RNA sequence: GGCCAUGGAAGUCGGAAUCCGCUAAGGAGUGUGUAACAACUCACCGGCCGAAUGAACUAGCCCUGAAAAUGGAUGGCGCUCA
């Protein structure tokens, strides 16, 4: 098994805080560095969590979780390609202000 | 030994570097690299003061 | 060009042991003499008996139940090689037990240089479910609506020579 | 030369691997010598540089 | 394993008509027309559409069976060629010696003629193939376009002019002098 | 720019080390490049296509191993789904 282990642990904190916190949203990147993201984590210590893993996978663990949190019962076909999964339990306005920033875009 | 409780100040001092989740990482990270040559760190050699840590010896919540 | 033959044998009946147990095997044979041969081969393999202490009881030719009816076949074997011993299974198309058995007999001696003596065969099953087929060269025989041609025809002529340039459509 | 075409160069004159039986000049991942009075060995190591 | 039955699919872009009859190969695109014998392999062709080719082997061993995406890959060239063309771009590497690269034309015959390769007093000439282009850049120093319909003429001619500049009794990892391959590929850029 | 060596070595000259933290991802680093950094490339984890894949071993025919002297012998011709 081995990886298993880590998969299906991938699939513990997929959840738990999940019922916690509140309904999320999108959160879409692209060539985004490894500090890049480091950085963005501490602006977020409590503010919110960083999520990230594969796509299919994370549908799978939780594309049949429809027995413990059913209520999405379609809030699934939206990872789609490059996905990653920033939580957060506050409001909109409070959202983008405490990630976005922390560019190196260029050419 | 050389642990003492000035260690832990090192961790704020160097309260820049392992963003590790609870400050407590910190010194962890600082004594990650403790080992680099090894020296006296606590009479001994790091991963085992530092591992042991990580799975539970004393406690140090420090705030 | 074989027949399967029920082998039943026991041994010789003692005054402590009047009814020795009966055992059968299943051989692949080309007549009835080596039929039994055969048997005593293997039970001197397995069995404290021999031709001499035992007593053949029956042989009888086991037919095809269904033999026009296309099969997949299974076979276990173990042979001998110029260095070694090993066992091996390898899979046939026919409807016959028997033709499977000539088949593979046909098979280890072009393949591995196995000789009929070198051969030991531990089984030979019928494959029910599709699922059941194994090995590659038998499988893609088992697709559906299964069509393919057969280029380049040769023509063998009973004359020496033919005034016509030769062809080998098909 | 400049570094940039040093590296074209290099392509086609370093890059390489060696046979260790014949010297045949071989593709730096070939697995296999593609001479046949070598065996088609397996005994490769890569071409030496300065 | 004498396999049944393999195939491959070409696919015909919407300007081309592939036309094949006794493994003669003739492909029709805006550039032009290529044609290709392929009488030493036993394939067979069937038109699925006016767009799409099924190209078959029946029963055919383990190198027999090789053959056949080989002959898909050469009929797509052939399809690219007669559609967005091939270039090839040379760079000339030299340490020390300026090789002199002219385009000349002796007895109706256009050559690549090289001067001064490493100091050599040897002028080097090679043909240029039929259906092939030489063009000296002048967006570039030192930089040759070899450009054409066929990938093989193009990619042999060149080989030929990377094969005449090779150096001998010398290290060549050190004199890494001579005219080699910096860029493969189509006269229509994508 | 880990420690020590070092004129300099910052992962990519050389020695004790092979850890920690964030991680899903990253080695105190697999290479090309520098006086040295930087720089790019990998190890591993990602997006993408979507049905198969990798490793070790066994024995058949073939190849290599396989160099001697007049020209030359599966008996000869010749023979390649033989
Ligand atoms: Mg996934
Ligand atoms: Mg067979
Ligand atoms: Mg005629
Ligand atoms: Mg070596
Ligand atoms: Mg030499
Ligand atoms: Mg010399
Ligand atoms: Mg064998
Ligand atoms: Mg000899
Ligand atoms: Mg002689
Ligand atoms: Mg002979
Ligand atoms: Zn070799």
């Amino acid at each position: 098994g081995g990886a298993r282990e880590k998969k299906v642990q991938y699939f513990s904190k997929l959840r738990e805080l999940l019922e916690e916190y509140k309904s999320i949203f999108v959160v879409g990147v692209d060539n985004v560095s490894s500090q890049q993201m480091h950085e963005i984590r501490k602006a977020l210590r409590g503010d919110a969590v960083v999520l990230m893993g594969k796509n299919t996978m994370v549908r799978r663990a939780i594309r049949g979780f429809l027995s413990e949190l059913p209520e999405f019962e379609k809030l699934l076909p939206f990872i789609k390609g490059n996905v990653g999964f920033i939580f957060t339990n506050g409001d909109l306005k409070s959202i983008r202000d405490i990630v976005v920033s922390n560019v190196v875009a260029a050419p | 030994n050389i642990p003492l409780d000035e260690i832990f100040e090192i961790a704020r001092k160097m309260q820049h570097k392992s963003f590790g989740k609870n400050l407590a990482s910190v010194s962890k990270e600082i004594l990650g690299t403790a080992q680099s040559v090894g020296c006296r760190v606590d009479g001994k050699n790091p991963h085992d003061i530092i591992d042991a840590i990580n799975a539970g010896e004393i406690d140090v919540p420090e705030n | 060009r074989l027949n399967e033959y029920q082998v039943i044998g026991r041994n010789l009946p003692t005054e402590s042991v009047p009814e020795p147990k009966l055992f059968r095997m299943r051989i692949f044979a080309p007549n009835t003499v080596v039929a039994k041969s055969r048997y005593w081969y293997f039970l001197q393999k397995l069995h404290k008996v021999k031709k001499a202490s035992g007593e053949i009881v029956s042989v009888n030719i086991i037919s095809e139940a269904k033999p026009t009816k296309v099969k997949t076949f299974g076979i276990w074997l173990r042979y001998e090689s110029r260095s070694g011993i090993h066992n091996m299974y390898k899979e046939y198309r026919d409807v016959t037990r028997v033709g499977a058995v000539e088949t593979m007999y046909q098979d280890l001696a072009a393949r591995h240089r196995a000789r009929f003596r070198s051969i030991h065969i531990l089984k030979v099953v019928e494959l029910e479910k599709t699922d059941d087929v194994k090995r590659q060269y038998v499988k893609q025989f088992l697709t559906k609506d299964l069509k393919f041609p057969l280029p380049h025809r040769v023509q063998k002529s009973k004359k020496l020579f033919q005034a016509t340039a030769p062809t080998t459509f098909y | 030369i400049e570094p940039s075409l040093k590296a074209l160069a290099s392509k086609y004159n370093c890059e390489k691997s060696i046979c260790r039986k014949c010297y045949a000049r071989l593709p730096p991942r070939a697995t296999n010598c593609r001479k046949r009075k070598c065996g088609h060995t397996n005994q490769l190591r890569p071409k030496k540089k300065l | 394993m004498k396999y049944i039955q393999t195939d491959q699919i070409l696919d015909i872009p919407e300007g081309v008509t592939v036309d094949i009859k006794a493994r003669v190969v003739k492909v029709t695109g805006p550039r032009g027309e290529l044609t290709k014998d392929l009488k030493h392999i036993d394939v067979t062709f069937n038109k699925i559409n006016n767009r799409a080719i099924k190209i078959t082997v029946h029963n055919g061993d383990r190198k027999h069976v090789a053959a056949l995406r080989t002959v898909k890959s050469l009929i797509a060239n052939l399809i690219t060629g007669v559609t967005k063309g091939y270039k090839y771009k040379m760079r000339f590497v030299y340490a020390h010696f300026p090789i002199n690269v002219n385009i000349i034309k002796k007895d109706g015959q256009d050559y690549v003629e090289i001067r001064n390769f490493l100091g050599e007093k040897r002028v080097r000439e090679v043909k240029i193939h039929e259906g092939v282009t030489m063009e000296i850049s002048s967006t570039q120093k030192d930089e040759l376009i070899v450009s054409g319909n066929s990938l093989e003429a193009v990619s042999q001619n060149a080989a030929d002019i990377q094969q005449i500049c090779r150096v001998r009794n010398k290290d060549i990892r050190k004199f890494l002098d001579g005219i080699y391959v910096s860029e493969r590929g189509t006269i229509v850029e994508e």
